[PDB]
RNA sequence: UAGUCCGGAUUGGAGUCUGCAACUCGACUCCAUGAAGUCGGAAUCGCUAGUAAUCGUGGAUCAGAAUGCCACGGUGAAUAC
RNA sequence: GCCGAGGUGGUGGAAUUGGUAGACACGCUACCUUGAGGUGGUAGUGCCCAAUAGGGCUUACGGGUUCAAGUCCCGUCCUCGGUACCA
RNA sequence: CUUCGU
RNA sequence: UGCCUGGCGGCCGUAGCGCGGUGGUCCCACCUGACCCCAUGCCGAACUCAGAAGUGAAACGCCGUAGCGCCGAUGGUAGUGUGGGGUCUCCCCAUGCGAGAGUAGGGAACUGCCAGGCAU
RNA sequence: UCCUCCUAAAGAGUAACGGAGGAGCACGAAGGUUGGCUAAUCCUGGUCGGACAUCAGGAGGUUAGUGCAAUGGCAUAAGCCAGCUUGACUGCGAGCGUGACGGCGCGAGCAGGUGCGAAAGCAGGUCAUAGUGAUCCGGUGGUUCUGAAUGGAAGGGCCAUC
RNA sequence: CCGACUUACCAACCCGAUGCAAACUGCGAAUACCGGAGAAUGUUAUCACGGGAGACACACGGCGGGUGCUAACGUCCGUC
């Protein structure tokens, strides 16, 4: 109902992803937490992740799901990314509208040098 | 709710006339009096008062003897 | 009253699997979409499917609603 | 507001202790009040819908909104997308507040009010109720008198069944002939 | 055929113009329409004409 | 007569009568008549055979018609050369293939039913036969 | 200056009186109700002075039952070339 | 047999640019004038239901389109007009 | 304009 | 390695409905409040934000059940390429291919990477 | 003359005075893009309100809708709503489909200049298929390309267009 | 105004049992057609360019059909 809602909202862009062959930047919202992959182009294995539900994200944050969060753990998988070496990504906003905390983990992996 | 396009909600109190008083939130701009409220109407109580439904015989052995 | 017609679109399966298409070329002329765009393949505004890349064309059936699509091998 | 401290406390115990419950979760609570006020009239004249839009402005708290046809009909001489009624969802305090107001100082004033339907459950614990006349609120002068211009209230609950809305319904010492 | 046949010319660099047409009857307003003009290569605003 | 109220379109093509039956098994009644040969019923001979046979057992038990028309066929005027598009719709046949059991009948002994079955058959251009209700 | 403190039909309840008897079918009283009706189409009537108009009263018939009939007075015109 | 036109109140006839028909003129009904008819004047009127304001049914018949059909498409019935020639 | 029969 | 949970898929009903039971340490869902970002053609229902008091009610996941949906043989039949034949507006024969429906039966899915909690 | 279906015999094509229907347009939004949403029809409840208007809930799942006939398609919607807009942009175009030809159609990408979006991207009209006529002759505008001795011009050309 | 009591009757939607369809399809062949690979065969049988044509009234037989009357040595297609 709610979670079926926000399937299609993202399996429109999900699926122009996987024709144009992009590396994409998956986000996952919730009230308590927020979660981040990074998916080969393929979609079948991940590259790396990062999330609130990380112990080592958690233990630095006063609360595990606002922005400040979503922020942390945009740096984590910028800098993980980048770990690995994974330069050009692409954003898959999930379904979730963009600007809340999913905008925060945007802004911090692109202040953090993942270029998209 | 957005700013300007609704009308104000002011807190006001309404006085029943059987002596309750009931602070609202409501539109009318001032203060309000009232007649019969929650309590002190012929429903809420129980006075509800149906009529004889048939006073034929009572009115036979009143007027007759 | 009848004995109006029109004259045939010339349509259906142009490039069959297996078949080595060019970049450009056409596959599937149609009217809907009976066959989908799959991998390496383009959608023209006629719903025409044509080639993206040279390969072996490949007609497969995928989605959730048992659906066909085309796709082309790069090679 | 205040019956919603009401329910809070009285109407979840009374509701724990009459039906079995398992859990908090599983009382009625109630979702939401529509207050619809289908004019119809919009067919020849528009300046009598801006007029029931500011009676159900001023009935309930907040702005209606203007509800267009859905489908044309030819027996009525509507048309596909004519704006033929208005409407007002009211939800949280909001409802409380017209709820108390409705339940408290309006539903006295409905001239011979002898006791409104306790059949008028759709089926869902829904319960629908029908004002002929939009003066029984204490929001409306009499010296702007416009037209009679009724509406009708539909309170909207989580009950399941007839019986529990009801059950949540007559706890608020609703009237229910 | 009622919808007319309208031309539309650059506001700067008139040695050209975009052609289409109009209903006179629901708009008979004008028609702006920033269009790109290859005289000037730019962007302009353009005209409505008969 | 019958005939269908409504048909989708008012003439249709001639095609073949080719294959064998549907209507295979007697399913309603306990006896039934049943074509042995392939051709067409008009609705006529159909109405024909279904009124010699209810006048043979003298509307007793149920009788039932397993078979509609549904196929109009269309013929020319008389003095009418060929073309000029094709002819108005004239009648309403059936087509009957090997196998078919054409009717139905029960409430009645198998000897009045012989005796209608042959009274009906005599009606039809098609042989025919007679089919006891079987189980399995 | 309103269908209104106009109008008083209709209807409900409570009665009184005459009368063997008030349902069909009496008159009146009191309370409640508060309809049509805002001077009336083509047409058509009465009236020449204490008259028309308007206001009341009385009588006969009558156990009871007049907005009719027969009488009586109060005020009281306009117009006739 | 083909083409063209029309089927609308009790009647003659209008509305064929899709917006809930019968304009007009008869007839008929009620009233008035008349001794009484005729003419003349006033108010009516397509037919079912309620005592009203109303509500429904109404364009030969059947069905489709359309938000809506007298109007458009189509099938059949009937009435008119033209045509049915060359040997 | 007409005004049924003896 | 063994359970649970979440994210993205592979496959597309043997995988989906139904009926019943079950989960709350985490996870998830409902939830609390909306100072602020943002929001409603009215409405914090939805979107969004700040938070975890309460609950597993609903939703979802998991187990179980055949009432259905679904899959579904072997044999037969219909059809049919080719070469012949007749009692030829249809059929038959030699050979090659061989369904659809139905029946026996199967069946309440299987699984790749990553991450969290738990117990070993 | 053009479009859709059947005849048309499972690639394409295929005739008849064979069976059925339509077009000679519309739209600066009904186009672009971003974000969101999801029907018809029943049952029940409810002021006027009634079989059928608006409201609420359940059933149902695309039986709805597409600017317009039919077919194919469509939920990632191509269906429905809102913001900002003009890519309904100029020069091209690999390679294809389709016609005897005139032709008609699809098109990734490249260069310039944009619009939407945070971005990946998307856009050189519309869900697709109808909405249309070749050449001549001439009209308007731009361009020293030519310009009958020469410098102009008239007239031709070329481009846009009627 | 409630509204009850019964039948010569017509009967939607569902449910099961039956059929039919060129303009119906949740199924679906045999052939045909497109492409790829391999051996044998066939006087290159194939393609392109150029010189010269003729022909564009067809007929019948099998098989799939439209029309006709599943009439015609009928008519119009496909294929041999």
């Amino acid at each position: 109902d709610k979670k079926s809602a926000r399937i299609r909202r993202a399996t429109r862009a999900r699926r122009k992803l996987q024709e144009l062959g992009a590396t994409r930047l998956v986000v996952h919202r919730t009230p308590r937490h927020i979660y981040a992959q990074v998916i080969a182009p393929n979609g079948s294995e991940v590259l790396v992740a990062a999330s609130t539900v990380e112990k080592a994200i958690a233990e630095q944050l006063k609360y595990t799901g606002n922005k400040d969060a979503a922020a942390a753990v945009g740096k984590a998988v910028a800098e993980r990314a980048l770990e690995k070496g994974i330069k050009d990504v692409s954003f898959d906003r999930s379904g979730f509208q963009y600007h809340g905390r999913v905008q925060a983990l945007a802004d911090a992996a692109r202040e953090a040098g993942l270029q998209f | 709710m957005k700013k300007d396009i609704h009308p104000k909600y002011e807190e006001i109190t309404a006085s029943c006339s059987c002596g309750n008083v009931m602070k609202i939130r409501s539109t009318v701009g001032h203060d309000l009096n009232l007649d019969v409220c929650s309590k002190c109407h012929p429903f809420f109580t129980g006075k509800q008062r149906d009529v004889a439904t048939g006073g034929r015989v009572d009115r036979f052995n009143k007027r007759f003897n | 009253r009848n004995g109006r017609d029109s004259e045939a679109k010339r349509l259906g399966v142009k490039r069959f699997g297996g078949e080595s298409v060019l970049a450009g070329s056409i596959i599937v002329r149609q009217r809907g979409t009976k066959f989908h765009a799959g991998a390496n393949v383009g959608c023209g505004r006629d719903h025409t499917l044509f080639a993206k890349a040279d390969g072996k064309v490949k007609f497969e059936v995928k989605g959730p609603k048992n659906r066909k699509f085309i796709s082309i091998e790069a090679e | 507001a205040k019956l919603h401290d009401y329910y809070k406390d009285e109407v979840v115990k009374k509701l724990m202790t009459e039906f079995n419950y398992n859990s908090v979760m599983q009382v009625p609570r109630v979702e939401k009040i529509t207050l619809n006020m289908g004019v119809g009239e919009a067919i020849a004249d528009k300046k009598l819908l801006d007029n029931a839009a500011a009676d159900l402005a001023a009935i309930s708290g907040q702005k209606p909104l203007i509800t267009k046809a859905r489908k044309s009909v030819a027996g009525f001489k509507i048309r596909q997308g004519y704006p033929i009624g208005c409407k007002v969802t009211l939800r949280g305090e909001r409802m409380w507040e017209f709820f108390e107001r409705l339940i408290t100082i309006a539903v006295p004033r409905i001239r011979d009010f002898r006791g409104l339907s306790a059949k008028s459950f759709d089926g869902r614990g829904n319960y629908s109720m029908g004002v002929r006349e939009q003066i029984i609120f204490p929001e409306i002068d009499y010296d702007k008198v416009d037209r009679v211009r009724g509406l009708d209230i539909t309170i909207t609950t989580t009950a399941k069944s007839d019986e529990e809305g009801r059950a949540l319904l007559a706890a608020f010492d609703f009237p229910f002939r | 055929g009622i919808r007319e046949k309208i031309k539309l010319v650059s506001s700067a660099g008139t040695g050209h113009f975009y052609t289409t047409t109009k209903n006179k009857r629901t708009k008979p307003e004008k028609l702006e329409l920033k269009k790109f003009d290859p005289v000037v290569r730019q962007h302009v605003i353009y005209k409505e004409a008969k | 007569m019958l005939q269908p109220k409504r048909t989708k379109f008012r003439k249709m093509h001639k095609g073949r009568n080719r294959g064998l039956a549907q209507g295979t098994d007697v399913s309603f009644g306990s006896f039934g008549l049943k074509a042995v040969g392939r051709g067409r019923l008009t609705a006529r001979q159909i109405e024909a055979a279904r009124r010699a046979m209810t006048r043979a057992v003298k509307r007793q038990g149920k009788i039932w018609i397993r078979v509609f028309p549904d196929k109009p066929i269309t013929e020319k005027p008389l003095a009418v050369r060929m073309g000029k598009g094709k002819g108005n719709v004239e009648y309403w046949v059936a087509l009957i293939q090997p196998g078919k059991v054409l009717y139905e009948m029960d409430g009645v002994p198998e000897e009045l039913a012989r005796e209608a079955f042959k009274l009906a058959a005599a009606k039809l251009p098609i042989k025919t036969t007679f089919v006891t209700k079987t189980v399995m």
